[PDB]
C-alpha cells in the first residue's frame, strides 16, 4: 500500500460500492464481472522496479564506503 | 557541570578533601561502590584490589570516577600503578601538595 | 553428530593451529648495531599506555548516551572488558605474533573508538535498540502493576508453584524433586503458553485448543498476497 | 480509508491470525523513514 | 504395567489373506491425547529390543507420540499366512488401525521393517502422516551381502527338527551355522516352548519364510517391486555411514525414485558418522548411533511429520498460504486465491472433537 493507492480509493469510493456491493454478489456473468474487477488492495501489487533500485542502491552504496574510506 | 542520573539531569558536585582522614573515607566509599568489588567490608587501607575481584581495567574505572568527583585530570601513565587503596590515598595527597606549591595541576 | 575426519585440518607450515606467526619467506632477522647505519621502523614502546587510554575513552564516550542508566553502564563495562581481554585469554599466542601483537590490537581498538566518538559503532546502535525494547517491556509490567493487574510472568510463577505442589503430593515413595523434574514441568507450560500468544485462549479449552483454527483458511479481502500470485 | 468488502468469505480474526494483517503497515513504515531523510536534506540540497 | 501394554494372543494360520490380525506391544504416551506411531521391527527380530530406545528419558519419544510396536504377519505373535505381498501385509495394518480405532498413524520400520512401513504409505497414503525408515531403502536387496547371510541362515534353520533334536543339539547348531552374534541371539530368543512342553518351535513361520527367500523372486522380502508405487507423504531416512544394507553411493536414489517429497541428503536423508562394523545395523544397541536417530526422529515427529507437502515445516501452518488451482472447487461464485491447507486431528473420525468445538464456538458468538 502507498499514498497513491489511497488516492484512487477515495476517488473510486462510489465505484467500489457499485461493483462490490451490487455486482460482485449477483449471479451469472454480471457476478463474474464484478468479482473479477473488484476494487480493494492489490494482489501482487509490489513494484519490482522500485524494489530493484533499493537493492542496487544498497549494494552500490556499500561499495562507496569501501572505496571512499581510505 | 550537569549529568544524567536515571534519565534525569542532575547538577554534579565536586569535592575538596584537603585532609588525610577524608581521603581514606572517600576511597573506601568509592571502592565499595564499584559493582565488581568483593568483600566490601573486608576492605581496608592495606587491601590489594586484586584480592577483591578487581583487575587493571577496574582501576581505570575507579580513576575515571576520581576525575568526576574531584575534577582531576589523571594521565594514562599514572593509572596502572593504582592497585591498592593506599595508592589512591597517597596519589591524592601528592596532587594536593603539587597544586599548593606549584599553583597548577600536574601534567596530564 | 558429525566430527571432522581430516586429522591434518589444523596443520600449517608453521605448526599446528598456528595463527600468530604464519610461515613466510621474508622472515624476521636480527639487526647488529656495529654494522647498521640507519633504519626505518615504526615499532615503539607506547602500546601499553595506549591500551589504557583507549579503554578510558571508549568507556567515557559510550556513557554519554546511556542517560545515567546505571544497570546499562555496568552491563556495558562487562562487554567492554570482553573486548579487551581477547589477547589475554585467546588460544592464539599473542606474545608471539609476527611483528608485535600489542601494536596490532591497540591500532585495531583505535579504529573502534573513532567510530565510537561519532556514535556510529554498531555496538552502540545495537545497545540502544536492545535497551529500548527492554524498557518498553518493563514499563508495560509497571503500568499493569500500578493498576493492580496481574502480569503474565507472575501468572506463570503462580501456576507453576501450584503444579509443583500437586506433583510432590504424589511423590511419596521418593522425596527428591530433582531440578530435571521441575524443568520439564516449566517447559511444558511454556510450549502451551508459547502457542497461546499467536492463538489466545478463548474458552476452557485453553491456549491453542481449537481444531477449527487449523482448517482451511483464506487471506482476508483487505490483505491479499502482495508479493506473489494466488492462483 | 474504509474498503468495501463484498463479504463473500469471512476474514480471519486478527487475534488468531495476526501475521496476515501486518504487511500493510510495515510498507508505509518504510516510506516514512525515507521521508525523514528527504526533509532532513532540505538544507543540504538547498 | 501401565506405560507398557502388549495385547496377548495366539497365532492363527489363515487361508484367506484378509482374515489376518496383527498383534504387538503398545507404549502409552506421557500426555493424554497424542497421535500414534506404528513401528515394525526387523524380520525375525524381537519387539522388546526396541523398548529401551522408545522408553529412554534422554530421548523422550513417548512425550511426542504413542507407539505401537507391531509384528507383521508370520512374525512374532501375529497371524500366519504364506503370502508376503506388501499390498496384503499393508491391508493387515489398516484393519488393525480400524479394530484399534486409529484414523491415521506415523509409520516406522527397521531394515525390512522399513519396507513394510513405506508400503503402507504407498498403498494407504491418505491415512499415513509420515514414514521413518532406519537402515532400509525401497530397493531390491536380494544380492546384498547382508541379505544373503540372513537368507542363508533362515535356510539352515529349516534343518533343525525340535521334536527329535535335543536342547543341546540346537545350541551347537546355532553357534556353528550362525556366525553373526546378534542374529544368533535374536534367533535363540525367538525359540519358544508351547504349553504343556509339547515341543519347541520358532515364533516365526520358518517354512513360509524360507520359501519366500529361497525362491528369490519378486515376492521375496529382499525385493522391492515397481508394483508398490510411490509414497506421497513425508518420509525421512536414517542409516549408518558404513552400512551393509544401504550403501551411500547408489542406494539413496531409490528414495528419490519412490518418495516424491524427499528433498535429498541433508534434509530428509542422513547418515550417522561411524566405523565399519557389521553390528551397526542395530542402532538401538549403540548409544552413538541411537542418539542421532532419536534426535532426528524427534525432529521428524515434531516439525516434519504430518505437515502438508508444499509447507516447509510445522511452523508454516496458519501463516503460509498455498496457491490454488483454477476450477478446483465446486462453488462457481468462488474467488480463487491462496489458502492454508487443512490439517486435521489425528483421530478425528473415532472422536467427536469437531462436533464438540462447534458448540463451544457458537457460545462465543
Ligand atoms: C549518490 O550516490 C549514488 C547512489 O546512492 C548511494 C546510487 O544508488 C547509485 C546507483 C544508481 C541507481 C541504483 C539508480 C539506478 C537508476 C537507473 C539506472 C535509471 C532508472 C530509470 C527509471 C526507473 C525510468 C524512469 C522513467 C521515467 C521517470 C519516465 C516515466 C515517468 C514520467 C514521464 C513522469 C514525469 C516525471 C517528471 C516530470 C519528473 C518530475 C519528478 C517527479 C517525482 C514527479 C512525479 C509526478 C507524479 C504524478 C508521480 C549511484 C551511481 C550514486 O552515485
Amino acid at each position: 500500500m502507498n499514498p497513491i493507492q489511497k488516492a484512487w480509493l477515495k476517488i473510486l469510493e462510489p465505484v467500489s460500492y457499485v461493483i462490490n456491493e451490487k455486482m460482485a454478489k449477483r449471479t451469472g456473468i454480471i457476478g463474474k464481472l464484478g468479482r473479477f474487477f473488484a476494487i480493494g488492495p492489490r494482489e501482487y501489487g509490489v513494484h519490482p522496479i522500485n524494489r530493484m533500485f533499493i537493492f542496487m542502491n544498497r549494494k552500490y552504496m556499500a561499495f562507496q564506503a569501501v572505496a571512499l574510506h581510505r | 557541570l550537569t549529568q544524567y542520573v536515571e534519565g534525569q539531569i542532575v547538577n554534579r558536585n565536586q569535592l575538596t578533601l584537603k585532609k588525610q582522614e577524608d581521603i581514606e573515607q572517600y576511597v573506601l566509599k568509592l571502592v565499595r561502590g564499584y559493582f565488581r568489588t568483593t568483600n566490601k567490608q573486608g576492605l581496608n587501607i592495606n587491601s590489594v584490589l586484586q584480592d577483591h575481584g578487581l583487575d587493571e581495567f577496574d582501576s581505570i574505572e575507579l580513576a575515571m570516577q576520581v576525575e568526576e568527583d574531584l575534577g582531576y585530570v589523571i594521565s594514562a601513565e599514572t593509572i596502572p600503578v593504582l592497585n591498592k587503596v593506599k595508592h589512591f590515598v597517597n596519589y591524592i595527597n601528592h596532587v594536593e601538595q603539587f597544586k599548593a606549591e606549584n599553583g597548577k595541576a600536574p601534567i596530564a | 553428530g558429525y566430527k571432522i575426519r581430516n586429522k591434518s585440518i589444523f596443520w600449517t607450515r608453521a605448526g599446528w593451529k598456528n595463527n600468530w606467526h604464519p610461515k613466510n619467506f621474508n622472515a624476521p632477522r636480527p639487526s647488529y648495531g656495529e654494522f647498521t647505519m640507519g633504519i626505518r621502523c615504526r615499532n615503539d614502546h607506547h602500546s601499553f599506555l595506549r591500551y589504557v587510554q583507549t579503554y578510558r575513552n571508549m568507556s567515557r564516550h559510550c556513557k554519554q548516551y546511556f542517560l545515567g542508566d546505571k544497570q546499562l553502564e555496568e552491563t556495558f563495562i562487562l562487554g567492554l572488558r570482553s573486548l579487551f581481554l581477547v589477547p589475554y585469554d585467546s588460544q592464539c599466542l599473542t606474545d608471539q605474533i609476527k611483528h608485535g601483537g600489542e601494536r596490532r590490537f591497540v591500532d585495531q581498538l583505535d579504529r573502534d573508538f573513532e567510530l565510537i566518538s561519532y556514535n556510529t559503532h554498531p555496538y552502540q546502535l545495537f545497545t540502544y535498540t536492545v535497551r529500548n525494547e527492554h524498557l518498553a517491556w518493563k514499563n508495560e509490567q509497571y503500568e499493569k502493576i500500578q493498576k493492580g493487574e496481574k502480569t503474565f510472568e507472575q501468572e506463570l510463577l503462580d501456576y507453576l508453584d501450584e503444579q509443583v505442589l500437586a506433583e510432590k503430593a504424589k511423590l511419596r515413595d521418593g522425596q527428591n524433586f530433582s531440578i530435571e523434574r521441575m524443568t520439564e514441568i516449566a517447559l511444558h507450560v511454556f510450549r502451551k503458553a508459547r502457542a497461546g500468544k499467536v492463538r489466545p485462549a478463548q474458552d476452557v479449552r485453553g491456549p491453542d485448543g481449537n481444531v477449527n483454527d487449523f482448517l482451511e483458511q483464506r487471506r482476508p479481502f483487505e490483505h491479499p498476497n502482495p508479493t506473489g500470485v494466488t492462483h | 480509508p474504509k474498503i468495501v468488502n463484498p463479504q463473500l468469505w469471512p476474514n480471519p480474526n486478527k487475534l488468531r491470525f495476526a501475521d496476515l494483517y501486518k504487511y500493510q503497515g510495515v510498507e508505509m513504515k518504510k516510506i516514512n523513514d525515507s521521508i525523514k531523510n528527504y526533509k532532513a536534506a532540505k538544507f543540504y540540497i538547498g | 504395567s501401565r506405560i507398557i501394554n502388549h495385547l496377548r494372543g495366539d497365532p492363527v494360520y489363515q487361508d484367506n489373506t484378509k482374515d489376518v490380525s496383527l498383534r504387538g506391544t503398545f507404549l502409552r504416551g506421557k500426555y493424554d491425547d497424542l497421535p500414534t506411531m506404528i513401528f515394525f521391527t526387523e524380520a525375525c527380530d524381537l519387539t522388546a529390543n526396541w523398548i529401551p530406545f522408545f522408553t529412554n528419558p534422554q530421548y523422550d519419544i513417548l512425550a511426542h507420540r504413542n507407539v505401537w510396536l507391531l509384528n507383521p504377519r508370520n512374525f512374532g505373535n501375529s497371524d500366519r499366512h504364506p503370502s508376503f505381498d506388501l499390498q496384503e501385509m499393508s491391508d493387515d495394518v489398516m484393519r488393525f488401525m480400524y479394530s484399534q480405532k486409529i484414523s491415521m498413524a506415523t509409520l516406522g520400520g527397521h531394515g525390512i521393517g522399513g519396507k513394510i512401513a513405506l508400503a503402507v504409505g504407498c498403498y494407504h497414503a491418505e491415512r499415513v502422516t509420515g514414514v521413518f525408515s532406519i537402515d532400509s531403502s525401497p530397493m531390491d536387496q536380494r544380492y546384498h551381502e547382508a541379505f544373503k547371510e540372513f537368507k542363508g541362515y533362515v535356510n539352515a534353520l529349516t534343518e533343525i527338527n525340535f521334536k527329535t533334536w535335543s536342547d543341546k543339539d540346537v545350541k551347537v547348531f546355532l553357534k556353528e551355522n550362525i556366525k553373526d552374534p546378534k542374529w544368533r541371539s535374536i534367533f535363540t530368543n525367538n525359540i519358544s516352548k508351547n504349553a504343556k512342553t509339547q515341543s519347541d518351535s520358532f515364533n516365526f513361520e520358518i517354512n513360509y519364510l524360507n520359501h519366500n527367500l529361497n525362491f528369490n523372486k519378486a515376492d521375496s522380502l529382499g525385493n522391492w517391486a515397481v508394483k508398490n508405487g510411490i509414497y506421497t507423504g513425508r518420509a525421512h531416512f536414517i542409516f549408518p555411514e558404513y552400512s551393509r544394507w544401504v550403501h551411500l553411493a547408489t542406494n539413496t536414489l531409490p528414495m528419490h525414485k519412490v518418495c516424491a517429497r524427499v528433498k535429498g541428503f541433508g534434509h530428509d536423508i542422513f547418515y550417522v558418522q561411524g566405523d565399519e562394523n557389521p553390528l551397526n545395523h542395530w542402532v538401538y544397541d549403540f548409544e552413538n548411533y541411537a542418539n542421532v536417530v532419536a534426535s532426528k526422529l524427534n525432529k521428524f515427529l515434531h516439525s516434519y511429520d504430518g505437515v502438508h507437502a508444499l509447507l516447509k515445516d510445522r511452523t508454516e501452518i496458519g501463516n503460509f498460504m498455498i496457491p490454488d488451482r483454477i476450477k478446483s472447487r465446486n462453488d462457481s461464485k468462488h474467488i480463487y486465491g491462496d489458502y492454508s491447507p487443512a490439517h486435521l486431528h489425528h483421530n478425528w473420525r473415532f472422536n467427536h472433537i469437531y462436533e464438540k468445538h462447534d458448540e463451544l464456538d457458537k457460545k462465543l458468538n
